[PDB]
């Protein structure tokens, strides 16, 4: 663990870009203000107060650790991606249609790119069936 | 297409009025089973029931298997239970390994005469009634008997501490008045204190306020103990039963506190979407990349700002399952007062930069 | 005209002290009428409080009768009451109909010696101080019985469950002892189990921690079974009670919660205008049509706006009758926040207009 | 029913104005502005959450296909108007006066007009009794 | 001076550790005459007690008329008990009245020899402990057995109707095992059912779980009648006491809810400001009517202005006395919004007039 | 070094799931050891098993001297356990006395015959399985009997109460029906009141609904006061059960409102930091007081701004331990508002002083 | 009672000086800028919803006759005065010190003049004892 | 103690400054710009609810003589700075590790300068054991 390590510890650097060794809103902010994203201050603190654990509001390289260190095949994000996908079908039986996928993803969120919303349908497909199963879908989204 | 999920609503998960007055007629079927075969236990109408009600037991036992059989057929609806596979899965659930092993207890012998495990078998069927509720079998973390049951599991650490504590009052008290009473023999030549299963017997009654009617010391040091003990342990175990009532009134005042079903469907759509965005973080070739836009260098900067984008759609939907609430209450004023901060502050140095 | 809303005030809705005065002495004499009549089955004044009683029971039947004479008359303040179609509808409330048979259940015999009957009307008599209470009779969701019932209606489902698990437990556990103590035979030379009637009895004495003191097992089995029961079982039994008692204990606390009484006015004045604006959007021959004001093709739009302003009226209303609670803390900070973004914007928007 | 849901897409239609086929905040002010019923921001957003039922705070022909869906002469609302106008008859025998109908219809509400008042009252009067019984205009409020 | 106080505080109102040593020796010596009180009623005791406690009584009786004694002379230092009239009144307290109730008890006769009276007189001490809580008499609202039992009194409409029920389902339950059992008697050759009395007896046996173990019906269709009786009343009987204890759990969280002790001083000052303004407001020559300042003919205008503000300072004092709560959350954010809002509005028309 | 506090966690603060396990393991050995404890009592296997478990019983003392031992050595880890005098203070813990205790009384006679006593010896291993529970022992205020026990000391003055009132209602009971029923014999010629003890027996029965089948008036008077005393006393008696359940739910409620752990670290070092700063205030020589910067006679001046700070990080600490609540929220909308208006005031004052 | 509802009709009339019949916060504000109390909004608001009882939010001439008709000694006025005092006095025994009420009422409250402060002081004294009782003085306030 | 209530009293004065015998906000806040500590009003209004126990918003020489007259060696006061001192010792045995109190005290509170921190290392060291306990500097804490 020892390259990964290694890696988040640059990557905390990076973001700092500034030598005290802390994140701040301010340099986040920057950072996307350079690449483009439109952050919102609602949003900077909503993320300061879940990634940040020792209270103090600022983010330090064993926070980042700790936070980095945990898996994503957990037990738990399992059910929860259970029980979120379990709201989208109607029918609730794990065949869900697709033209319910299509226009939520389309209008409802972030404004999903069109093209992006296509590669979900053509990935998310069992077969092309239609009423396709999110089961598989969630699957490989679990198995990386 | 839409029969088969139309059947399966008409088996298990009940819609409507007609499927409600069909499950209303399958529980008023199970109680009329289990009345006559409860009554059939009786020595007056043991044979003359036996015999008449063949016919009647071997066409329900039909009908149940026949109902299990277009259960199964109609499982293929559910992604979990289809195919092969599908069905093997429905099979090993709760409910289908009862129902299973009834039909089998049922058709274990054919062509005998009855017996006191015919009784048995049909007493099995009981619970058949509550298999409905069960009907869902979603996971097995609460489950009818477990998700109204989790008012134990919330409790169930200070529950086994009192149930151990009044287990401990009771041998020890057990123990106390063996010890005291070994030579008291009480009317009608009896020996009360004769063996400490006894002893431990009597004290389970005095906890449980039974009061048999035969084994109570008269002298007075063993009447003022009791009553020491009565006053002292009866409280501790009756506290289960006004806890659980007490903590299921505070499930039902939060179910009034609980959010609107329909407002999560924004959080669930962005935490989607957020999950996607780490999955192609692992593509680097995939057309998400140029959404933003060259950049080239940046591929971990993008995943990691993906990744927690995702940590904060977890956290958002985590905060939306939780119903309204004091912190929901706190954290919407802080926001509040933070952009009123932030405004109140560009105004002054905008004013400043205008008249400085 | 007054007289008629004053006597029913007396009657039927009570006020003031005189009135309550008046109910407390109906009270009591039910008690006293309840009273005697319970006196008059002892065997050694059968026959003398019979003999003597005649002119009492007679005069009290006969005041009976006046009161619900005076009490139909003077139904007819009442919207619900007027007329003879109004006096028929009062005839068909309940407590009217429990009244109705009780005096024809006194007079269905005269001139005749008395017999358990009369007891037995006599004890009918007992519900008419309940009925004080349910003279309102407004609607059937909830009075009386069913509106300080409804705790156990609003736990109705978990109630229904736990007495099916007692109950299935009872019958498993008579079941368990009677096959196992088939041959078991307790002293004084008498079988304790001789009928799965006598397990049921027992089971249910167990449960009901009755204790009468003729069937129990002294073998270390059956004691330990037994013990096991009572450590499982008693507390669900006893789940009830507590449970309605901690409900009621959250509605108690819901009372202080409620908001005041004379603030719906506005709210329902909003409401009653607004159904009228859709009931007028139905005629566009209606001279509210030139209270906006030409504009004659936007009759639809004009209708489907008051239907909307309508259900904005009907959500309002709907709100004012819950209590205050942290929804409503919640959105008067949300239409709070909003208020002051609103006013911060536009503020700033002239201000770049004054000085761009 | 293939006329009703063609008039209230039209309906919608017109309402939007523009095109994207959702009815915004904006656009409902500017048709009052249009009109004149001098809309209040606080009510704007109050039928916002109210008639939007998707979550995602706009309206869309389904949602209004739902709300429009509803009908009139349910017994829950029947329930209501009872009530409503329980607390309005002091006595609360169903016999409400006439002076205290006037003069709750005049100075409480939104002040509404002197001459639809009166026609409430020609319209809703047993028979000029003055201590009318409101039972009746409730039957005919519900009979449409 | 301050010693009457000293010594009221350490006989009435308990205060620092010395005089709750006091007071827990007093519960020890009402402990021990109580305890020997009933010891002395054995019959090897009942000569030799008498004999040797007759010192030990004497002595007892002198220092409770001594302590009632000091107790009235040390009640001059109260407002309520000074002089002669304030000693009368300090007599009609009902714990003055209990006492002396029980001084006069104890010398009714002198020099006789001792019978059960002395027994019962001495039992009236028992309640002497109780006395300390309820030492502070100062209303009857509420106060020990009221401030306390009010958890009754609160829940007393349902608690009564409850009782009703359980009442009208007991008699109702008695008279049907009546007719149906008429002709039925058990073992031993007892009837059963012999009396009404008899059969309303093992009525209240049944619903208090009490099973004597004399009169049970051997029928099946008494079996059902009892246990369907068992598993439809036993929770309305139990009913109050889960009752009592969830609205106690109630009192006990809005305790922590209850606002600081030294908040309520400005409010209380300034209802009595406000007091003595309506008070000054009947006469027109005090010397308040110049703090304003002429102004002749607004003596009316002032006096109802004075008189609105004492009721605005009542309101806040009625507001003061609840806890914290989420109407005094709503009405807190109503005010600051309305400030904010009005605050807007002076800024928006002071820049209008600057700049327009 | 880190191998004895391993050790440590392993014996006393169990953590991970193998150390669980071996408690597991250890709670079913002491239940092994007292069950075979209790089946030697009886006389079958009385001298058999007795010769038989010698090794058995040998070997689990000096398993438990063992783990003594290492426990005590192990105790070295803790800095209240270290040397000797740690030693010593650990051995004056409850637990250690508890268990020093069993282990002589365990060895207090060797090499002979066991009798009743060894069971008494055994029986106090019982209580072996809640010392783990107890094994913190940090201090004395509130631990398991105490920590779990503090819902009776929450409700203690009100639960005396209630014993208290049940008490003098039983015993006045008893002195009635005694004086009533003197001369009352029931059946079987037995004296039902022949002494004051069997009525406080009998009482004491009918309040704990135990119901022998002794005792029992068959007067109408005497069922009637029975039955006023069961509907008038039962409930208080059964009071402290459902009150202390009621209690446990409203502390498991206040469980979920409880703060986060980690958000009283800034607190907590804010409170040293100002200890600190109180005790150089102390040292007029420290290097503190050269943080500010001369200034020289201001030293009390810096004491004493230094121990309001004190006193205010004091009340910030107890505001943090406390959880979310009312006055939280009122608190923090009452800061931000204050903020607000100093914030308006500012910025009107510089519009005032730029354009006037 | 003619007279009685008569002036209180007159001095409404008086405080609303406009002919609509109503009361609202701009007028009574006007008419202590007339008199000089320095008003307050807040205490406006809290005056506006502790009178007004129809729910309106103004004032009419039926709920300020129904607000002035109410008694002055009733017992729950008395109870609440009985317990205002008991917490001003530390013994609580009704014996309540010279100084602590000399100096409550000079520097707690709204900074009550001197010479009012003493006149309170001379008026209720118990012959001047100094350890004067409130049990007369209440006595006197609820005696009119 | 005449010394003691004398020297509190001439604090008080000072502190005042002005002869009215409080202490307010603006003069506290002044106190800090003369000394140069750059207060909060937040921590002003903090420290006024917390001193201030007459609820009148101000203080008070009685105020001041009774907050001072509390001692510092109270068994609540040993309590609550056991379960502080708890909080910071992850093993919880009372063996705090040198590196935790040396990062916590440096990076998180109101960042306490590195000599005094150095300070508070050297006199709280059982023998410069690195692993040190608490509670020898609890108790000369608690010494004064």
């Amino acid at each position: 663990t020892e390259e990964q390590i290694a890696e988040f510890k640059e990557a905390f650097s990076l973001f700092d870009k500034d030598g005290d060794g802390t994140i701040t809103t301010k340099e986040l902010g920057t950072v996307m203000r350079s690449l483009g994203q439109n952050p919102t201050e609602a949003e900077l603190q909503d993320m300061i107060n879940e990634v940040d654990a020792d209270g103090n509001g600022t983010i330090d390289f064993p926070e980042f650790l700790t936070m980095m260190a945990r898996k994503m095949k957990d037990t738990d994000s399992e059910e929860e991606i259970r029980e979120a996908f379990r709201v989208f079908d109607k029918d609730g039986n794990g065949y869900i249609s697709a033209a319910e996928l299509r226009h939520v993803m389309t209008n409802l969120g972030e404004k999903l790119t069109d093209e992006e919303v296509d590669e979900m349908i053509r990935e998310a497909d069992i077969d092309g069936d239609g009423q396709v199963n999110y089961e598989e879908f969630v699957q490989m989204m679990t198995a990386k | 297409t839409h029969v088969q999920g139309r059947v399966y609503n008409f088996l298990e998960r009940p819609t409507g009025w007609k499927c409600f007055v069909y499950h209303f007629a399958v529980f008023l079927i199970v109680l009329v089973c289990l009345i006559f075969s409860v009554l059939s236990t009786i020595e007056q109408y043991a044979a003359l029931a036996t015999g008449t009600l063949f016919w009647m037991e071997i066409v329900l036992v039909v009908f149940f298997g026949t109902e299990y059989v277009v259960r199964l057929w109609s499982a293929g609806c559910r992604s979990k239970y289809v195919g092969l596979w599908g069905r093997l899965r429905f099979a090993r659930k709760p409910i289908s390994i009862i129902d299973l092993i009834v039909v089998v207890a049922s058709m274990v012998v054919l062509c005998v005469g009855s017996k006191g495990q015919v009784f048995a078998t049909s007493a099995i069927r009981g619970i058949r009634f509550l298999q409905i509720l069960r009907m869902l079998h979603v996971d097995r973390q609460g489950g009818t008997w477990r998700l109204l049951g989790s008012v134990v599991f919330i409790h169930r650490q200070e529950l086994i501490t009192t149930l151990y504590i009044g287990f401990l009052g009771l041998i020890f008290s057990s123990y106390f008045v063996y010890l005291a009473e070994k030579d008291a023999v009480n009317e009608s030549g009896r020996v009360e204190f004769g063996s400490y299963a006894d002893a431990l017997w009597w004290g389970v009654v005095t906890v449980t306020t039974i009061g048999y009617g035969d084994k109570v010391p008269q002298t007075w040091v063993g009447k003022t103990i009791a009553s020491c003990f009565s006053v002292f342990a009866i409280s501790f175990f009756a506290l289960p039963a006004g806890i659980l009532g007490s903590g299921f009134a505070l499930k039902v005042q939060q179910k009034q506190r609980q959010k609107h079903f329909n407002r999560q469907i924004p959080a669930a759509a962005s935490l989607i979407q957020t999950a996607w965005r780490c999955y192609a973080a692992e593509n680097p070739d995939s057309s998400t990349w140029k959404i933003y836009i060259l950049r080239e260098h940046h591929r971990a900067t993008i995943k990691v700002i993906r990744r927690m984008q995702y940590f904060v759609a977890k956290k958002k939907f985590q905060q939306a399952r939780k119903p309204y609430d004091v912190r929901d209450v706190i954290e919407q004023y802080s926001q509040g007062h933070l952009n009123l901060m932030v405004r109140i502050k560009e105004l002054q140095r905008r004013l400043d930069q205008s008249i400085g």
